[PDB]
């Protein structure tokens, strides 16, 4: 589940 | 002219006057409109440019509209001069009307009804107040072929001459290079030839003050004029058609995509319409009708466009129909109208007055032009947004979900570059977990749920392993019926999975929940005329802006990204809002399918197995 | 029987 | 947008105050309007937001009292001097009336601040506080107009600070 | 950077010198949180030390660390002062020329900064505010034109090398006007007041160079803060070093000047908030509203200056241009240009919401939410790649010398990213020598 | 010892499955991607890395349209 939930836009968001 | 940031420096073509703040409009000399919507005369702009100009752009604040040669023709015919017209631009434009404006529009609205075409006697006349104009044309070669002619070969001699019924619609477009369109005027009072007939309105039948309008405007001064009218699926579009063919007391036909269609048109007459039952006939290839006493005729487009050989009895009817005179003629779903059969029945069939409505008319192919002279001018066109504020409609809530390509698929999606790249995003196990996700969540809310997926392979996958109906190409309509009953009145089932087939071929039951997974790569208008058709006003939630949900699965740095884009265009030109979710709120306490990876390396194994054939 | 007329342009008037 | 309004009423009791004199304490009157001035001057030096109503509080009437050294402050404290040496040379003892107006000066301080409240924009919202200052004896007579200004107050929640000199008073401790 | 800030960084002696101006203690004063202001109240007139255990008595415990701030804030300040108190207490004692200015601005005494400039009598010249307003408007008008580079905007050579010392703009080609970099692409999407602060920043950390009096400047600055505005003071009395300033802050609009002579000068509004920086101004009735966003990414401006057409055109393509009209598109090429240029996503919102229309007002959002989200979207595009060069190590035997060597880089503060399931990692590369060194040190040593 | 000098590269992993399928397709041409270090992070030599950014940019900007 961690790499769906957190691929693309959220590395930037969080 | 043009600035160095690609502005077009239309300052000194527009001179500017002190009456800002109480004129609404905006008119550059390059034939768009502008238009402020908090103005307080924004009701008469709205109004005047309606009749006048075709919109091209309708958000919240500020309106784009667009100036026509058909447009004008179309307000010519209204009964607008030159001189009213520009007398109420100049009240309104924030600028001074440009020059070049005004020509454009002097020239083209002198020009207008001038070339009158009559259809009497199965034959059709050009005659004209202007015989000069008349004698100029003969000259141009197209219409002299165009011209019908004696069985020697020569020509036959207000004076009308008759025109070929092959050569019909070759002769509309001559007209636009000739500068002299036809008028499509009927005698609505004067008729005489074809008889009225015992139909008339319910009392249950009400005109929505829209409606009434675009009746109005359409029988320019009490006659009936041909033209199209657009207005919005769900908003008794049938219902002002079958008010339109009471109203003309002539011979009507209608045609639909489909034996649906049909079935729907008569129950809509039954339901509005005076008509008897006996008068009542299906000219379909399983259910078939006597013609004789046919006094309103429902039918399809390729059932009349049928070129191969037809049955011994429709053929007979066919002959019927060409012999019989039909003041009125309605057509359903003008869009797919630019097809070369479907304008070859437009040939095939003689009729004095043709109506055709839609929900959209943004061919992909842009194959629109012609059809301004195949049936006519843009008679209405309501607004989508001050039809919800009306509570007409649903308030549709829509959004985008961005739904992450799996790493296995998205090297393979880059490794394949032929059409074959489609069942990899079209199959994403993430996807597949936001759409179990979303089904689960509007279950729980007690949801009417409608699954399209154009893909027929990845539409019965998504079925099959979440447990719905499926409705694909076959169908058997026995069971689609039955699919259709129990998700109307069961309320176990409340999801239904509907491939391409949910457009137009058969009807859409009312719904709240539309969630598309499938493209058909680059669709504006048919999935817009989709959703339109899917989702109507629901009652207990019209205080709410959202009553209706529309959801559209798109796989993130895809191809379907672009489509998407593409697509929805035409809704936000109608000022349609789009937010962009990328994280579902509640995936991670509720358990879905493919938790694991290795189920996502099984539903790859699955889709990799399925070929390019699929 | 309203169809026979219907226009808007006395509407568009300076107030 | 905080606005805090500290209101200021001054016993201006004669009689207390030319009893200390004949004392020859070291406090006299002056020192005390200094003091209140001063204090006046540090509530609108805190910040911009913050106001300053002073009224002085005498048998005859309540009077609305309101170089290197800021001009605002200059000017408020000239106005000041001005209006108390106005009231004290012009205040005339006519009658056996002793005790102070306190519940007048009360009174007219909340009519002041609930105009200001009224003038306040709804972008900010004004803070008020009273602070009085007790030098002569309490007065019986005011008890009912005392409790009813008391009552006021409260309904509109309004902080009132008591400062006894001399003579202690069970009404301030209670309000 | 607030007003204090630069403030703190500032050496012994120039707050010394300062906090013999009694606006300047004003001013700081003003400046101090509401405990610090309620300790320097209690310490005006204390003459004795106060032992530091009394002081920290005073505030709860729950709010020990708002009056630890506010007591570093003072200290850093030189507001007061510890002293070796007799007995080994440390008392707190605030600063006697400090003090003794408070006490001359607020309890009176000293002498007047400005002579009373009624002597002159009335101006025959004098303007009004609102004029005064609307040259303060164009003069800075004037400035961010020529910071464009359109020639209707000619200031100063003087005024443009201090946006090049400033590096907002630079002179890669002398005799051309020169290039506005990223820096002045984020300034000019500054609020105004911000703009004025952050060029009056630069200005301070380069005062130095013109060879004026910091202490001078900072003191009249704080004057101009509580001064009148509408009302005209007296240029006499001022070194030339600060007459000098004054006619630059005249070229500034800050200062109104009808000639050079002329002894009276009008303080703006724009001034009177410099000092405060961004913040206090908190209802600065700005123009009003002009631009209309629509959610087809559309904007439509109701202004015809060239300097917000430029504005637009910075992050949108430029579609007609109407004499009282702008209409414009917002496109993902135009935002990523932007974001090439050094514009951010956030200054783009900002900007937008300071110009939200009146009618976009009434809706509850200031702007369309999907149009902040696809404009974020659009920024967090062009950082998806992230470049960061260093030096890798994988070739690790032993769990045990990659775990030694891996606190050791820790430790050195070198460390890029860290493998431990893999046993590989990733170095700074001027950090990679003293790896490297402490590596082969390690074997010597084995 | 044998360490190379570039520049380490972090991304999510669909872009590293696109720059391992760039490297083993050659579309880049010569392999300039030597080794993967982890799930999200690679090593690329700087002198190809500025082309390798324009390769991906180019498949972002086919995602999207063009208004």
């Amino acid at each position: 589940a961690r790499i769906l939930a957190a691929s693309w836009p959220q590395n930037r968001e969080d | 002219k043009v600035d160095e940031y690609g502005a077009k420096d239309y300052r000194l073509q527009m001179p500017l006057k002190d009456d800002h703040t109480s004129r609404p409009l905006w008119v550059a000399p390059d034939g768009h409109i502008f238009l402020e919507a908090f103005s307080p005369v924004y009701k008469y702009a709205q109004d005047f440019l309606v009749a006048i100009a075709e919109p091209v752009c309708r958000p919240t604040h500020v309106h784009e509209y667009k100036l026509t040669a058909y447009s004008l023709y179309a307000a010519v015919s209204v009964g607008l001069q030159t001189s009213d017209i520009t007398e109420y631009l100049r009240k309104l434009s924030k600028t001074g009307v440009p020059d070049g404006i005004m020509q454009f529009i002097k020239l083209c609205t002198v020009s207008y009804g001038k070339v009158k075409l009559v259809l009497k006697h199965n034959r059709y006349f050009v005659e004209s107040c202007h015989p000069d104009v008349i004698q100029h044309l003969l000259q141009d070669p197209v219409i002299r072929e165009c011209r019908l002619r004696n069985s020697e070969g020569e020509a036959t001699e207000t004076v009308s001459f008759e025109v070929k019924q092959e050569m019909i619609e070759e002769l509309q477009k001559r007209c636009i290079h000739l500068e002299y369109p036809l008028l499509a005027e009927y005698d609505f009072r004067n008729d005489s030839v074809n008889p009225d007939i015992n139909i008339d309105l319910k009392p249950t039948a009400v005109l929505r003050p829209y409606q009434e309008k675009s009746l109005r405007k359409m029988f320019g001064n009490g006659r009936a004029r041909s033209g199209v009218i657009v207005l919005p699926c769900g908003a008794g579009k049938s219902l002002v058609g079958v008010t339109a063919a009471c109203t003309v007391r002539k011979r009507c036909l209608v045609l639909g995509n489909s034996a649906v269609s049909v079935e729907q048109w008569k129950a809509q007459f039954k339901m509005w319409s005076t008509i008897d039952d006996s008068q009542i006939c299906r000219f379909t290839s399983d259910a078939k009708d006597k013609p004789i006493g046919c006094s309103v005729a429902i039918s399809t487009y390729s059932m009349l466009g049928h070129t191969t050989k037809r049955s011994w009895e429709a053929e007979r009817v066919m002959e019927w129909l060409k012999t019989q005179e039909w003041g009125l003629m309605i057509l359903d779903e003008v869009h797919t109208i630019p097809a070369k059969m479907f304008r070859r029945v437009l040939t095939i069939v003689q009729a004095h007055c043709k109506l055709g409505l839609t929900a959209t008319l943004v061919r992909e192919d842009d194959k629109i032009v012609d059809l301004n002279f195949l049936i006519g001018p843009k008679l209405y066109e309501a607004n989508w947004m001050e039809l919800q504020n009306n509570g007409y409609i649903a308030k549709v809530q829509c959004a985008e979900v961005w739904c992450p390509m799996s790493p296995e698929f998205y090297r393979e999606y880059v490794a394949i570059k032929t059409k074959k790249r489609i069942l990899l995003y079209t199959m994403n196990p993430n996807k597949f977990r936001a759409c179990q996700f979303l089904i689960k969540f509007h279950e729980r809310r007690n949801d009417k749920i409608i699954v399209f997926a154009d893909n027929v392979f990845a539409l019965k996958e998504y079925a099959i392993r979440l447990n719905k109906p499926y409705i694909y190409g076959p169908t058997s309509q026995g069971e689609r019926m039955q699919i259709l009953q129990n998700f109307k009145h069961n309320p176990k089932i409340n999801t239904i999975f509907i491939s391409k087939v949910g457009d137009t071929s058969f009807d859409l039951p009312e719904a709240n929940v539309l969630i598309q997974i499938s493209s058909h790569g680059g669709s504006r208008r048919q999935e817009a005329q989709r959703l339109g058709r899917v989702l109507r006003a629901k009652k207990g939630m019209v205080a709410e802006e959202y009553n209706a949900f529309f959801y559209s699965l798109v796989s993130q740095d895809t191809q379907e990204m672009a489509y998407s884009t593409k697509r929805q265009r035409f809704l936000v030109d109608q000022g349609y809002s789009f937010k962009v979710i990328t994280k579902l709120a509640g995936m991670e306490e509720e358990d879905l399918a493919f938790s694991t990876k290795e189920e996502q390396q099984q539903l790859l194994q699955k889709v990799l197995a399925a070929t390019d054939l699929d | 029987r309203w169809e026979g007329g219907y226009e808007r342009t006395w509407e568009i008037l300076k107030e | 947008d905080e606005l805090n309004l500290l209101v200021i009423v001054v016993d201006a009791n004669p009689i207390w105050w030319g009893k200390q004199a004949l004392k020859e304490s070291q406090f006299t009157l002056s020192k005390c309007i200094d003091a209140v001035m001063v204090l006046g001057n540090s509530h609108l030096f805190m910040n911009r937001s913050n106001k300053l109503a002073v009224i002085a509080s005498h048998i005859q009437e309540s009077r609305f009292l309101y170089d290197g050294k800021y001009e605002l402050l200059t000017s408020a404290n000239e106005v000041i001097v001005e209006e108390i040496k106005d009231l004290m040379t012009k205040s005339d003892i006519k009658g056996q009336h002793t005790e102070t107006l306190l519940a007048g000066s009360l009174a007219k301080a909340l009519c002041y601040i609930h105009r200001m409240n009224k003038e306040v924009k709804d972008n900010q919202e004004m803070k008020s506080r009273i602070l009085v200052i007790k030098a002569a004896e309490d007065s019986a007579l005011q008890y009912m107009n005392f409790m009813n200004v008391i009552f006021a107050a409260q309904k509109q929640n309004i902080l009132i600070d008591a400062c006894v000199l001399d003579s202690d008073s069970g009404l301030l401790q209670q309000a | 950077r607030n007003l204090q800030e630069f403030l703190g960084g500032l050496s012994p002696g120039v707050l010394d010198r300062l906090y013999g101006h009694p606006a300047t203690c004003l001013a700081v004063f003003r400046e101090l949180p509401s405990l610090a202001k309620n300790w320097v109240m209690r310490m005006l007139f204390l003459e004795q030390p106060l032992p530091q255990a009394a002081v920290a008595l005073w505030v709860k415990k729950e709010f020990s660390k708002a009056q630890e701030e506010s007591t570093g804030l003072l200290s850093g300040l030189r507001i007061w002062h510890t002293q070796l108190l007799p007995g080994g207490l440390q008392g707190l004692i605030l600063n006697p020329i400090f003090r003794q200015n408070l006490r001359i601005a607020l309890l009176g005494g000293g002498k007047a900064w400005s002579d009373d400039t009624s002597q002159l009598g009335p101006d025959k010249h004098a303007r009004d505010v609102p004029s005064l307003d609307k040259y303060a408007e164009e003069r800075w008008e004037v400035v961010l034109h020529f910071m464009v580079g359109s020639p209707s905007a000619a200031v100063s050579q003087d005024l443009a090398q201090l946006l090049s010392q400033a590096g907002l703009m630079k002179s890669t080609e002398p005799g051309e006007p020169p290039c506005i970099t990223s820096a002045g692409f984020q300034f000019l999407l500054l609020d105004t007041p911000a703009q004025l602060w952050y060029f009056m920043l630069q200005y301070l950390q380069t005062a130095q160079s013109r060879g004026m009096d910091l202490v001078e400047i900072l003191s009249f600055l704080f004057q101009l803060s509580f001064s009148t505005l509408g009302k005209d003071y007296s240029v006499e009395g001022m070194s030339d070093s600060l007459l000098n300033f004054l006619q630059h802050l005249r070229e500034f609009g800050l200062v109104f000047q009808r000639k050079r002579k002329s002894r009276r000068y009008y303080p703006t509004r724009l001034a009177i908030n410099l000092s405060s920086g961004v913040s206090g101004a908190g209802g600065t009735v700005h123009q009003p509203g002009f631009i209309v966003v629509e959610t087809n990414y559309r904007l439509y401006a109701y202004t015809e200056s060239e300097l917000q057409i430029a504005l637009i055109a910075l992050f949108s393509e430029m579609l007609y241009r109407f004499p009282n009209m702008v209409v414009a598109q917002v496109t993902r090429e135009s935002v990523q240009q932007a974001i090439a240029s050094g514009i951010t996503a956030q200054q783009i919102i900002h900007f937008l919401r300071t110009r939200a229309h009146p009618v976009m007002l009434k809706q509850t959002p200031v702007l369309p939410p999907t149009i902040t989200d696809q404009i974020r979207l659009w920024e967090l595009e062009r950082d998806r790649l992230r470049f960061t060069e260093g030096v890798l190590y994988n070739q690790f035997l032993s769990q045990v010398d990659f775990e030694l060597l891996l606190a050791h880089a820790r430790e050195l503060g070198v460390l890029v990213f860290e493998n431990s399931a893999k046993r590989l990692m990733v170095v700074t590369p001027a950090g990679h020598s003293d790896v490297k060194r402490f590596w082969k040190r390690q074997k010597h040593s084995s | 010892v044998n360490v190379l000098k570039g520049v380490l590269i972090e991304c999510d992993p669909a872009m590293k499955q696109f720059l391992l399928y760039l490297d083993e397709s050659n579309a880049l041409g010569k392999k300039f991607i030597i080794q993967d270090i982890d799930d999200t992070h690679v090593f690329v030599i700087a002198e190809l890395v500025n082309v390798l950014q324009e390769r991906v940019g180019e498949l972002m900007d086919q995602n999207a349209f063009s208004l």
